[PDB]
Formats: structure tokens, sequence, C-alpha cells
RNA sequence: UUACCGAUACCAAGCCAUAAAAAGAAGAAAAAAUUUUUUUUUAGAAUCUUUUUAUGAGUAGAAAAUCGUGGGGU
RNA sequence: AUUUCACUCAUAUUAAAUAAAAUAACUCCAAGUGGGCCAUUUUUGGUAAGCAGAACUGGCGAUGAGGGAUGCUCCUAACGC
RNA sequence: CCUAUUAGCUGGUUAUUUUCGAAAGAUCUCUCAGGAUCGCUGGAGUUGAUUAAUAUAAUUUUACCAGGUAGAGAUAAUGAU
RNA sequence: AUUUUAAAAUUAUUUGAAUUUUUCUUCUUAUAAUUUAAGUUGUUUCUAUACAGUACUUUCUUAACCCACUCGUCUUGAAAC
């Protein structure tokens, strides 16, 4: 495992419930899937949505469950459509975006990077609704569509990224970006 | 940086050493500091503390008050860290065993004539090193005239402080602010 | 010329430097201007109590000291 | 420039909506004894015996009782220290305080509780319980009412 | 008493056993448990794994139910949005 | 003229034996509690039902900011918690009162649930104790059970393992053990903080607030 | 910089000099605490003339002794050297400046037969 | 996402002072020569001695302890 | 209401929690000060102001150190060697 | 010469280390460049504490009070519209 | 010069027991030693088989890296044009 490569987003399944009062003997319990850096942040987000959607605050609630969801096949690439709600500098907008990778958390990390890069949307301005795996026949974004051809191949035009050890300061002849 | 009170140093108040350079009193302070340390006796601790006090906290104790304070237990010995002064208003004395810092000549003569005895603190440490049958006494530490000027300022309502005046006739500090007929009273 | 008319700045921290001192709350309070015809009768009550106690004390002392 | 007795009391010393008129006759039957606590709530219908603006809503101890008035000791903060102030009011502007009513009920309840416990020679903890962390619970909910929640879109 | 060097109560064995009279027993038990031969574990790994097939099935069922509930929420919200489209 | 030393040695031997038995029972209790929670979660999830664990009853709090520019309420709460220096740490028992006290200090601390190994490490390698007369305490590293016996023995807390047990399981003698224990003086974290300015629960990197179980790795880096 | 010679630590050498004594002749180098108002040295600005403070004090086990691990004692005649008869290992002697050549010689010979070391033994000869 | 660099702040240790504390008004240790010598020490000042812990910005201002100068007794 | 006798109301964890809470309380004598200014948040006059006037807290002043290239007041953090 | 007149004003006001450490508010003032007085500070001293507890607390908890600011409203009143 | 003790640990014998069943298993029974206890000790060189040097200590003078505005003063604020 390469920590230079891993991101720190995980999916958590959190179940909570208002404390039973004398008014209602047993409140309905709520469950949610939240992507967060750790279970503590996931629970904070869960209570934020509990309070925002229902009229239920952490001080009047209790946590029935909180466990990390692990992807079944972390080495099988799949296409994800993620619905999204975020507020820009002048309004709120819901959009829909598509990624493809091996884990839902990885797709969400891609989503965060891309929303920051394209719209300057900080993570505090993003609400993730409805990330779900989609079928190839229902993929809608062209940048994902072109990734699903019968045989997919292309050259390797990236510049070489050597190790620090061989990233030597003085070269004896000009290297080639063509390499290949 | 640490957020402590007084930067973390415990502050004591009051005397820490004898100020008097009287060699006999220095010897007595040494003896009673040792006694207070080596025995557990709060008696000796109190005596060691009181030997150190200023003059105004070692006031005289008159013979009448001495023999009045020692009325109920007559076979004990009364220890005073001040001086014992005579009381002419007292008609008769009776058989007092008194340890004290100093006795006036009249008080000493009267005590020996009544048949009691006068003791110094070294003799007290010799015979009652723990303070058995020894009653600690002190004179009036607040009776002195200086305290009569202290407290609420003379001029504050219901104040009993004596003012500082050259003399105390009708024409000294007695007109305006001291009677209703001239503005107000006190 | 013109000056700062007023401020309460630093006054609270001056106040807390020597703490917010509490009243002492003594056990007894003077009854000087309070409920006459009640505290006078209390004076009479206490005098009666003291005399009844003291005459017993004098009797016991006299009969034990001959 | 203006600092009269009732300055600033436009709203505090006004009777509440549909609560005007003199006090009920039952207020005069309220028992007061020396040393018990009391609230100073000014009744603007009664103009005599009215407390000063500051003491409205303050609690104090009775130090004096007259035929129609009460003297109460109230703590007032004056810069670097508190001090007792002897405020003299009429009985309409004063009301028996419930500041220690839970204390009195606790005293009676614990009296009987520890009486019976000492009868049965059990060592009981009598202090208040300052409830904190709750224990684990093995609680079952019918899955027909577990609702999944998603953040909501914008409209 | 004169202040001496504060010994490491965790790595200095004599002072650790001084502080915790049970520590040497606990450590010997842990070491002895460590020293078990690899043959028993190698021969019993399948025995100790095959007991958990029912737990794996129940686990799969609960995660399947959770995923299904999420998907049904997806479908309900999509159906409501299609309702309000018209 | 020599019976005194023999009696002293025998009493010390009996104390050592009682401490050993108590510690063995404590280890058994820790293992039993862990196994019980494991199997009970197993059973809860096998059944179609939810199991919510108890709240942890004790938290470890680390100060994050220095001494300058603090509101009077925050300074008062800091003094009440005995967090006077920038990297001080204390154990705080959890109830409504302490949680409300911790709320007003939340932006300037980070706290969480310690776990047994970290409690043991804190006491064993950073555990100093208030030894002297009352109000004359004289911080001393433990190095021995003599002073623990002398001050806390009347509650039978002879021993650092007794101290560890009472701190970890918020037992009958927690206030006395916690007060007897001098406030921990922790090192700066080995890898640094993320940003003391922002909450641990903020989406951006941050440190202050309740870290829950994540306090253990920070304590380990700070120890 | 500290210097160590065996057990002897001198927490600082190059004794403190008065502020601006370098560039004013009327200001002698003997240390004076700058009372000042905007005084740089008093405010402890970086890179200028640090002030003495008690923290520089030397270990009191080795506070007053000379590079020979002995305390200096100054003598004016032969009679002031009697106490060293039983302090010869921890005290060294130094003859006072205003002592003539005969008293100097006598002091040197008496110290030698007391085997007490002399600091300024080769003066006025 | 990691690693790193970076304070007079933090941590461990030493030393100075300040505050507080625990306590105190008598006997041989070693080494080098050759049983016998030799070398060191062999303590006891109470505003003192030993040990311990924490602490240390500072104008105006206050205090203590120290350092010097003319002259006078001893 | 007071006084005297009874009986007894947790304390072996302390009539809720926490507390380098007695570093307390009190008295005496006395210094300097009594032009302030700045930041956040609130706020009045003014078109506005590095303007004038207020509230809370923290600062600068009285204070250096690391950072903000630079900077009385910002951030970190306050200072024996 | 009285006279070294008086100055709420300007300038100056001489060794070290150590410890504690402010105010630029307030009330009165022919007061507004001043003063007295309170506050803040030092020194001295006693009473206490030295008994992990009581006193105590710029803190919370539990119980009980008091409020008319933000908001809200304009069909509740008043005043607008 | 009457706690560098005692204990703890370890080694070698020793009595019994227990158990995770033993070449670091634990608990004491006794003895003897050790240190992991009870804050650094040893060996070998060099200085050197010198009497002050080209070494070592120290003062001074010069550089070099980093830093460093003119003090006193009134002032909210001075390196101040």
């Amino acid at each position: 495992i390469d920590n230079s490569l891993n991101t720190n987003i995980h999916q958590y399944h959190i179940v909570g419930r208002a404390i039973p009062t004398a008014k209602d003997k047993n409140p309905n319990v709520y469950r949610m899937c939240i992507f967060a850096k750790n279970d503590t942040n996931a629970k904070s987000r869960f209570w934020y949505f509990m309070k925002k959607i229902n009229k239920l605050k952490k001080s009047n609630g209790e946590l029935l469950a909180c466990e990390q969801i692990k992807e079944r096949f972390p080495l099988r690439v799949k296409n994800y459509g993620v619905l999204l709600r975020y507020d820009s500098r002048t309004g709120t907008h819901n959009m829909y975006k598509e990624f493809r990778d091996t884990t839902k958390e990885g797709a969400i990390a891609q989503l965060y990077s891309e929303m920051a890069g394209r719209h300057r949307a900080r993570a505090s301005s993003i609400n993730i609704i409805r990330i779900s795996e989609i079928s190839s026949s229902l993929v809608r974004r062209p940048h994902i569509k072109q990734l699903l051809k019968r045989r997919l191949r292309f050259p390797a035009l990236h510049l070489p990224t050597l190790q620090k050890e061989y990233r030597k300061k003085f070269a004896s002849k000009r290297p080639s970006t063509y390499r290949m | 940086g640490i957020a402590l009170k007084n930067v973390g140093r415990i502050k004591k108040h009051g005397r820490k050493h004898l100020v008097s350079k009287n060699p006999y009193l220095r010897l007595l302070v040494k003896l009673y500091n040792f006694l207070a340390r080596r025995t557990n006796a709060n008696f000796n601790k109190i005596i060691a503390k009181r030997l150190i006090m200023p003059k105004r906290y070692r006031p005289p104790l008159s013979l009448s008050k001495l023999q009045y304070h020692m009325a109920n237990h007559p076979n004990d010995i009364a220890v005073v860290v001040g001086s014992i002064t005579d009381d002419k208003r007292l008609f008769s004395l009776k058989q007092l065993k008194v340890c004290a810092l100093r006795f006036t000549e009249t008080a000493r003569k009267r005590i020996e004539d009544a048949g009691g005895e006068c003791l110094t603190f070294d003799q007290l440490a010799l015979k009652y090193p723990t303070g058995k049958k020894c009653v600690l006494l002190r004179g009036p530490t607040k009776a002195r005239t200086a305290e009569k000027h202290f407290g609420k300022a003379p001029g504050k309502p219901k104040s009993k402080a004596r003012p500082y005046v050259r003399s105390k006739g009708r024409k000294f500090e007695k007109a305006r602010g001291r009677r209703k007929s001239r503005a107000y009273k006190k | 010329a013109k000056s700062k008319n007023h401020t309460n700045h630093n006054q609270n921290r001056k106040a807390h430097k020597n703490g917010i001192k509490k009243p002492k709350k003594h056990k007894f309070m003077s009854r000087k201007g309070l409920d006459p015809n009640f505290f006078r009768n209390q004076k009479y009550c206490l005098k009666g109590i003291q005399k009844k106690k003291k005459e017993l004390k004098l009797k016991a002392k006299q009969e034990k000291n001959n | 420039k203006s600092r009269g007795k009732r300055s600033g009391t436009r709203y505090k010393f006004s009777k509440k909506f549909r609560k005007h008129g003199e006090c009920t006759a039952n207020k005069y039957l309220e028992k007061l004894n020396y040393g018990d606590y009391v609230d100073i709530v000014c009744d603007s219908t009664q103009q005599k015996g009215m407390p000063f603006n500051y003491y409205h809503g303050k609690t104090g101890k009775i130090f004096h009782i007259t035929k129609r008035g009460v003297g109460v000791l109230v703590n007032k903060r004056v810069k670097h220290r508190i001090e007792q102030k002897k405020v003299c009011v009429r009985i309409e502007h004063v009301r028996k305080s419930r500041c220690n009513e839970d204390f009195l009920l606790r005293k009676i309840k614990n009296a009987e509780l520890i009486k019976e416990a000492k009868l049965k020679n059990e060592h009981i903890n009598i202090k208040r319980k300052t409830e904190g962390p709750k224990p684990a619970a093995m609680i079952k909910v019918p899955p027909s009412k577990i609702i999944t929640i998603e953040p909501l879109p914008f409209y | 008493k004169k202040r001496l060097q504060n010994k490491n109560s965790l790595t200095n064995f004599a002072v650790r056993c001084r502080l915790n009279p049970a520590y040497k027993l606990l450590r010997s038990l842990a070491v002895l448990r460590m020293r078990k031969s690899i043959l028993e574990k190698s021969k019993n790994k399948k025995e100790k794994r095959v007991q958990k097939q029912i737990q794996k099935k129940e686990l799969q069922k609960i995660n399947h139910d959770y995923y299904k509930g999420v998907a049904k929420a997806v479908k309900k919200k999509k159906k409501r949005e299609e309702k309000k489209a018209k | 003229a020599a019976k005194k030393i023999k009696t002293l040695k025998l009493i010390n031997k009996k104390k050592r034996n009682d401490l050993r038995q108590r510690t063995l029972r404590y280890e058994e209790e820790y293992e039993s509690e862990r196994k019980k929670i494991i199997e009970l979660k197993r059973e809860a999830r096998k059944n179609n039902c939810f199991y919510r664990e108890a709240e942890k009853k004790v938290v470890f709090v680390i100060r994050l900011k220095g001494v300058n520019k603090l509101p009077p309420k925050v300074r008062s709460v800091f003094r009440l918690l005995r967090l006077l220096q920038v990297h001080n740490g204390v154990f705080v028992k959890v109830n409504k009162a302490t949680k409300e006290m911790l709320k007003i200090v939340e932006p300037y601390v980070t706290y969480g649930y310690p776990t047994l190994s970290t409690v043991r490490k804190l006491l064993y390698k950073r555990g100093y104790v208030r030894v002297g007369k009352v109000r004359r305490y004289a911080r001393k590293k433990i190095q021995d059970n003599a002073d623990i016996s002398k001050h806390l023995g009347k509650y039978n807390v002879h021993g650092i393992e007794d101290m560890v047990y009472q701190l970890y399981t918020c037992g009958p003698v927690f206030k006395k053990v916690n007060n007897f224990l001098w406030a921990f003086k922790l090192k700066p974290p080995r890898k640094g903080f993320k940003a003391k300015r922002h909450a641990f629960n903020e989406p951006r990197p941050g440190d202050w607030g309740n870290r829950e179980a994540h306090i253990n790795e920070l304590i380990n880096r700070m120890i | 910089a500290v210097k160590k010679v065996g057990k002897i630590i001198k927490k600082r050498t190059k004794k403190f000099t008065r502020f601006q004594s370098n560039r004013f002749m009327r200001v002698k180098p003997a240390w004076r605490k700058p009372r000042g108002i905007d005084c740089r040295v008093r405010r402890r600005y970086k890179g200028t003339n640090l002030m003495p403070s008690i923290g520089y004090g030397s270990n009191k086990k080795t506070k007053f002794l000379l590079p020979n691990n002995k305390y200096k004692y100054v003598v004016k005649n032969v009679k002031e050297m009697e106490p060293l008869i039983m302090n010869h290992t921890k005290y060294c002697v130094q003859i006072a400046h205003n002592v003539s050549s005969k008293k100097r010689k006598q002091i040197i010979e008496r110290a030698k037969q007391m085997n007490v070391s002399v600091i300024n033994a080769k003066a006025r000869l």
C-alpha cells in the first residue's frame, strides 16, 4: 500500500435516533451513508444532517450504529454517478457528475478535487446526495463515455517521473521526452 | 508560559524572623523554635510564633486580668508572651504561677508577696517542655490608642474613629459635619 | 481641549484584580431601628431568663460553698 | 443628564398585557417570616413602597417585617465588591421565593429515605446524581420504520 | 531524599516489576503464548475459519439489506422528482 | 528493638501480594469486558437489532493554545481543569457539568477517549504525582508505590496499576486519583498538528474539539 | 559561551559592557543598567549588548575558587597566614600589593614550609 | 497526500536565583608504597547546614540584599 | 422570639461537578496614576476619514522572541543561563 | 537691596543585582496641562490554613426567578402607508 | 557516619504449590552472590618521561556567517523631517 497515493476518504454507515421522550415512546430511527475522513467526522456530518433535515439535534439524540463500509471489489473499476448540491458565491446549485474508479470513496475524492478545481467549491460548501454505480449504457458524460470503448489504448505522452535518487542535477546529454 | 497565580510562588504574610537583636531573646527564640520543631506541641508552636511578634502584639496583661483569667483552674500556670503590669484597682492577689517575658517591679513584688512565683520562658521550657497545665494568655491587642484612629474614616457615617487634632475643646473639629445645626452630622 | 468624556475600559479587570469581595455575613445583626415593641419585649424576655438562671446558679454555688 | 428614580423603567414597570389592575386579595394573605427568601418584583399599580429600578427581579433575605412592609437584604455589585443593601418595600412588591424550594423538598425526602435506610442499616448515597453518560442499551427497532436519510437538493 | 535518575518504568525491567508486582507473570504468559509452534496454527487455520460461514452469510445479508434500502431511497427520490417534473 | 523492621517488611509483603491479586483481577476484567462487547455486538447484529454502546465516562484533554489573549471565562475553566500550559493534559470525568465546562473551552483544546494502553503509557512514562502536605505538593515522578500508598491507601489504591484501573474505568475513586496526579506535561506531537486554528470536525485539516478515539494516536505522538 | 575546566563551569566570559561605551568616551565600560525609555538594551532588542542577570551565576560548589581549585586568601604579613596551617589544601595565598620585599620574602618562605601555594610569588624580585 | 524546515513557546537533563517544603544544636573512609608508613579529607556557622519541588517579562512605582566615597570611634 | 434540656440529620468520598482553592481574610502606612490608544464584535454623529463619541473582551502602553519582506497593536507565543 | 520672591509650566535629577508591580476609570473641585478622594500597587503585621477540607470561585450542573434586545407583525393596539 | 537500605530483578542451589505444561512458566522456603536495583564506569593511548614552544590557558587585533537605526526626554505613539 502506497500512502503517497491513498486518500483519506471513507464511507460510513451511521444509524441514529432521538432519545425516547414521554411524548413519543419510540422515535423512528434514521440511517445514512456519509463520506468523511474518519468516523468522528462522519458522525458530525450525520448529526448536522439530522438537525438540518429533521428537527433532531445531537443533544436530544443517540447513536445506534456507526461502521465503515468497505467496497466488495476494490480492484474492479466501475462507473459512478454522484448527485451533488453545493453553494457558489452567489447561489446554490445541484449538479450531477460522473467518475469511474474502484471504490465509492475514491470517486468521492475525485469529486472533491474536481469541484475545488473547477468551481472553487470548498468541502464545507458541498453536500453529497446519492452516489451510485451506473451502467455503461446509462453513462451520460462524454469524458467517461470515451473510456468505455471495445478496445481502449493510447500512447504514454507523460513526462517521466523518476525517483529522487536518479533526479540528478547535471545531465551528460539532453534527455528525450519521446523516450518510447 | 504557564497561567498560575503569583507566578506559582506561595506567598506568606507576617513576620518570618525575629527583628530584635536582644541576645537573650534570640536565645529564647532559638530554644522555642527547636522545641516547636521537635515536639508536636501547638503550645510550643504558638509560643515560638508569639516571641517573634512586634511590641504592639505583646501588650501588657494586668494582675487583675491575669488572676481573673486563671480563676477557675488555680493549680495551673499562666504563660504570657508580654509583660505583666500591676493593677492598683485590685485589692488582693492570690497565689499565681506566671511565666512571662517581663514583670514590672510592683507586679513582681505583689506576686511573690502573695506567694506565687514568676517564671521566665527558659524555666518554663525546662519544667513544662510540652505545656501541661499551662494556659496561654495575652493582653488586649486592640485596646491601644492607635487602633482608636483606625477603621472607617472619621466622617464616614456611624464611624467611631478618633480624629487627629491638636486639642479637644469646643473650637476644634466640632462644628460642621459633627452636628445637625451645621450642615450635617458625621 | 477636548478629552475623553468617559470609559469603563479596564474597570472590570481592576475589579477582579482583588476579586469581587463578598459581604462578611455576620451571625448577628444590630436591632437598633428594627421592630420596637418586639425587640423591647425580647429584652424583657432575656432579662427574665437571665435572672431565673442566675438565681439557680447563686443558690447552687452558695449551697456547695457553704 | 437625567437619572431620576424611575428613569429607564418604561417597560419593566409596566403591567403585562391584560394583566393590569390591582393585586388579587390573596396576595395579602401570603405568610412571611424572618430570614426566609423573597423576590422583589415591583407592582406598578402600588406606587408607595415601590423598590428601586435595580432590585426588580432580585432575591434577598428578610431582615425586618413591619405592618405593611418588609426589609430585605439584597446583594448589589458596586465595582470591586458586593455589598448588602437594606431595601424597604411594601408587601405588594415582594413575593416568597422558590429559590430553595427544591432544597426544602430534598431535605424532607432525604430525611425519610435515610431514616428507612438506617433502619435497614444500609449505607446509602444521598447526594444528587448529576446524571452523565448513559449505559449501553440492546434496543430493537422494527425494520419497517428505519428511514434512510439523504441530504436534500436545492429548489 | 536526594533526587536520582528517574528510571523508565516501562523498559527498565527491575523498576517495572517493582511498580507492577503482576507484570513479570503477565509478560511470561504472553511470551509463552508467543512461543507456540507453527504446526498447530497451520493445521487448525481451516478449522478455525470454517466455523464462521454462518456469520459471513448473516453479514452479507445485513450489508445487502442496507444497500437495498439505499437503492430504494434512490428510486423513491427519482420517482418524486419525475412526478414534480410535470 | 528490632521487631519494628520485621513488622514493616511483613506489612509491605502483604501489600505487594494484595496489589498483585488486584492487578490480576483487573486484567481479567479488561479481557472479559472486551470479549463481552465483541460477542454482544455479534449477537445484536445477528439479530435484527441495534446495539448502542455506553458513553466512555472519561476523557483526556490536551490544551492547544498558550496563555495570552484568552477570555476570562476560558481562563477560569482552564484553571478548574488544571490545564495551565500549552501542552498540558488531564483526565476529566464526563458528566453534564464537565461537558458544559468543556464546551466553553472547546476551541482551545482537543480531547478524546483514552483507552487502556494509552492510560497505562501516560501514567508509566509521564506520570508525576503530588506528594507533599496539602497545598505543598512537590511534583515527583512515581518511581515507586510508596507515595501512592501513603496518600491514596485509605481508599485501597496502593499502586500505579490501581491508579490505571481507576482512571480507565471511571471507578469509585476517580476524583482522588485524578487530583493526586499532577497535570501531564506532554511533548509537541512527533509529526506536528494539522492546524490548531480549525476544528477536528471541519472538512479542512484541523485539530481542536472532541477527537473521540483518535486522541490515542495524538497522545502517543505527544508522549 | 560556557567554558569548562574539570568541574569548574564559567557560564559566560567576556564580561558585560555598558551600552554605548564603545562609541562614547565619557561613558566608561563599567556596567550600568540602562534605565532609559526607548532604550533597545533595556527592551532587549535582538543583537545588542545583553544585560547581566542572576541566571549567569556560577555553581556555588565551585563559585569562588581559582583555576587551581583553591580559594584565594590575601595576606599582609606572616601572622595572617596561621589559619592556613590547617586549610592548606583548599586555600591558596596571595601577598597584598603594598607589602615590602622583606615581608614578601618572609611570607613566601613561611608559605612554602606550610606548603600553601602562592599566587604572586615572583613579585618584586 | 506525505516528508521536511522552522521560536526566548513545549519536553528531558544540568546550573543560578526566588518562593515554599522535608529535616537537622559526632563516627574513620579510601588510595599508594612497605603487618609499617605516606597522601587527602574526618563537617555542625539556625537570616546556618543538607536535600526536594515549582517558578523567573516589566515602564511608573515599592522593597530587600549587596558595591563604592569623605570623615569618626573600636 | 429567645433560653435550657432531649432525640438525630450524608461525612468510612465529603447534603451536585471541578478546582497548584489558605497564593486566604483583615488591618496599617504609603507610592505612582487620574492626556490613553488599538483590534474583534456591537454601536451614535458624519458623504467620509489613520474622523469624533460609547459597550464587551483582549491587547499596545509597560514587552522582548518566531512569523507577516518592512511595521508600537495581526498570527504563534510571552522572556533566568 | 527686599530676594534664593512666586511658577498648576519646561528642562535635569548620579552604583549593582533580586523580588513585587500599576493607572490612563470614577466623585467633587473658578475645574479641563492641576488637586483631593476612590479604584488599581508595594511594604509591614496579625488572624487563619497547613487536616487533598472548609472558607473560597470572572466555571459549570440542578432548582427557581427577572427581562422586551435581535427576530417577528402590520388583519393585536398606536403612528404611518 | 546508622535507608545506595529494604524491596525489585537476575544467577546458582533449595521447600512446597500452582499452571497457561516449562531450556526467560509463575508464586515463596532459605542461603549466597550480583545489577536490570541504589543518577558512569573501565581499558588503552596522548599531553609526556615538559618546565612554557609552533603545544595548552588567557587577552588583544583582525576577518567571516547571522543579527544590530541615536541616546536622554515629553508622549498613545521616536530611529524620526
